[PDB]
């Protein structure tokens, strides 16, 4: 709105809105490929499955 | 441990001394001051005569 | 799926019979066509789009003409009773890891090198009897080979008591130890599981398995503990899923032998075989030779697939309407 | 097949590759519990 | 304690409902008022200083309203049963040392990296009976917890005899063998133990545990010796902690945020909520839609405490005066 | 805790830290005498 403590700037010539806040937000995108499941073996126990 | 056989090589429990007595004649005795556990845990003796 | 061929193979599909070419009306009739002197036959069948006919047959070029029921096209599980060998020891010695091994022979791929070991194992208790280990073993082997997290149906594992000796209670890896209360088990039986089919694209296979022992010691000796003997199968795959795969392929015979390679641009073949019902298959197989020099013979076949109901009624319609048609001694199922 | 090197008395249960020796019993191990002779 | 909020928390104590202003006379009153057409709610609450009206509530503009019946904040205290199991042995074995390991956590720290561990240790004689273990296991539990001169212990070590089964008989660091008469113990049991706790600058908390166990061998194999259950709590933490906690907060949201920070110059404000009493929780969860250009909306929340007389009669008093002047339809508990 | 290792087979006893073997007659070193198994 009027200021922003994420970066300390007091007056704004486009507000996003009246109240007085501002609001961060981040985006990422992430990803992990197993090319074969068969060259890795495990042993876990049973009371971990569910 | 029934598995591991404690032998005089390694142990050195009883060892040649120099007496006028024999040629062969020898000592005897042994004591343990450490225990070393499993996963990297060593415990060592340290005597206070205040305790 | 792919099949071999002895030089063609033509699928037509017999969802009615309709006796003249005027009541072609929906898709999926047939009727069996010949002169009244009997020398050539055909199947006029309706297209999803018009009227197709066959290749004329000539009836005295054929060489064998057998139909088969839905029975001879299912192929039935195979199952493993799993039970303690009593010469070893009938009960559970207090001491030992009971450990029995899986062994899959055709894990993934086609061939019996690409194999698969799974395991279950039942640290034996005093004062555990027969039972009771059928109860814990069945437990763990379901949570390795029922669980939710494996690719591929592995095996479907049962219990059998002593006082129905023929009704399988399920365990699954939700089975708890309290769903399973009875105190005369006597084996337990790991079936063979159907696998995930695609029309076309993942043919039907299954994956062969052995449960094997491994050894525990019982005097100063590791007398391999128990015995697997095989038991007559109860459960049978269907046949309409090798019959859906079977018009897809002798569909490209008669038509774009390509079936969507390079997809902005493909013509759709529509297909009249359901995969959830069971067929019934007749094979007319012939040739062809000229009057001439060349005595070489055109091997062919035609197949033709009717819907079947446990009575063959449809097929067995279809032959009695082959048999008076064109004067041929099929043989009715 | 099954060698025994050993034999520990013992009011205790020494070990379980090892002859178990009490007062008037020779115990040793057999098919996860211990078997006494005679 | 700080809790998180929707921008804002209010907190307004109900002592006693008079009917409208100028009966609002003693400190901790109040009255829910709205107008005749239902538009907006507001409660006229005297606070020490006056009578203090708090935020309209416009009542086309309300997300929920539910309340709390004070028995759905109080904590229960754990219970573990310590059992030597039928499986491995009903019976100590004379040669084998039993040590517990009681396996603690969140310990003076905030994560479940900060664990603790205490122990009882009893080696078996020859004519080890059963309930002498309980017995002496639980006064070397009673030795190496229970020795904090300084503050109150981790956990209660208690024992019942089988011929009582309902009463549990205390074990401290002061209790020897013979006070402990009795000759059929079956169980140790482990409760857990209220936290300090003052006003604003500690919460409560708890250490929660779990008892394990070493293994003993049995038939050469090693075993562990006993199983620890738990059974249903029995004894639990009031409701007086966590509200009183919750209006320290909630009256800096309203009045002075220096609590107590420039120590003699501070402003003393006096809370209303004591912590002796249980004290049932009303939520009014509400927003504010501006015109024409800020459709934005400030979400506010009101909360209203009460004293719980076990039969929820100061909050249904409270309940059933809102939903009579505002409309709302509130679940009387 | 007193480990035996070897059985001897003599018609006369051995020392105390060996096992006696006669005839049919397992005898070990118990109690300061030769106590007899079965
Ligand atoms: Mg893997």
């Amino acid at each position: 709105g009027i200021r922003n403590p994420f970066t300390g700037q007091k007056g704004n010539p486009y507000m996003s809105f009246d109240e007085d806040s501002a609001v961060i937000h981040r985006m990422a995108t992430l990803g992990v490929c197993v090319l074969d499941p068969t060259r890795t073996m495990s042993l876990i126990p049973a009371i971990l499955q569910g | 441990w029934t598995t591991f056989v404690l032998d005089n090589n390694s142990t050195r429990v009883v060892e040649k001394v120099q007496s006028r007595l024999h040629s062969n004649a020898l000592s005897a005795g042994f004591q343990f001051v450490e225990y070393k556990a499993p996963n990297g845990v060593r415990v060592r003796l340290d005597v206070d005569p205040f305790y | 799926m792919v099949i071999s061929i002895n030089q063609v193979r033509q699928l037509y599909v017999a969802k009615a019979l309709k006796a003249n070419t005027a009541a072609l009306t929906t898709a999926g009739d047939i009727v069996p066509k010949a002169d009244t002197a009997k020398t050539t036959l055909y199947f006029q069948s309706m297209s999803p789009a018009g009227i197709v006919a066959s290749d004329k047959i000539n009836l005295k070029h054929v060489l064998y003409a057998k139909a088969t029921p839905s029975e001879a096209l299912a192929h039935k599980l195979v199952r493993y009773s799993v039970t303690l060998d009593a010469d070893v020891s009938a009960t559970p010695v207090a001491g030992q890891n009971y450990i029995l091994r899986l062994a899959f022979r055709q894990y993934i791929g086609l061939s019996e090198e690409d194999q698969y070991f799974k395991y279950g194992e039942v640290i034996a208790r005093s004062g555990m009897t027969a039972s009771d280990f059928y109860k814990k073993m069945a437990i763990s082997l379901a949570k390795n080979l029922e669980n939710k997290t494996e690719s591929t149906p592995l095996v479907n594992i049962y219990l059998i008591s002593a006082a129905a000796a023929s009704t399988d209670v399920p365990v699954t890896s939700a089975t708890k130890e309290s769903d399973l209360t009875a105190t005369d088990y006597n084996q337990i039986i790991i079936e063979e599981t159907e696998q995930p089919w695609v029309l076309g694209m993942m043919p039907q296979a299954f994956i062969p398995f052995t449960p094997q022992f491994l050894t525990i010691t019982v005097d100063g000796e590791d007398r391999l503990w128990g015995v697997a003997t095989v038991v007559t199968p109860t459960k049978t795959v269907p046949d309409g899923h090798l019959i859906a795969d079977l018009e897809y392929f002798c569909m490209g015979a008669r038509g774009d032998i390509y079936r969507g390679m390079g997809y902005p641009n493909i013509i759709k073949t529509t297909y009249l075989v359901d995969p959830g019902a069971v067929y019934d298959v007749l094979d007319i197989h012939y040739f062809y030779t000229g009057s001439n020099e060349s005595v070489q013979k055109s091997e062919k076949t035609i197949t033709l697939v009717a819907v079947d109901d446990g009575s063959h009624t449809a097929m067995n319609a279809l032959i009695g309407a082959i048999n008076t048609a064109s004067g041929l001694t099929i043989a009715t199922l | 097949m099954k060698t025994l090197r050993t034999l520990k008395i013992s009011p205790n249960a020494p070990d379980i590759n090892s002859v178990w020796l009490y007062k008037g019993t020779m115990k040793y191990f057999n098919n996860g519990e211990w078997e006494t002779i005679g």
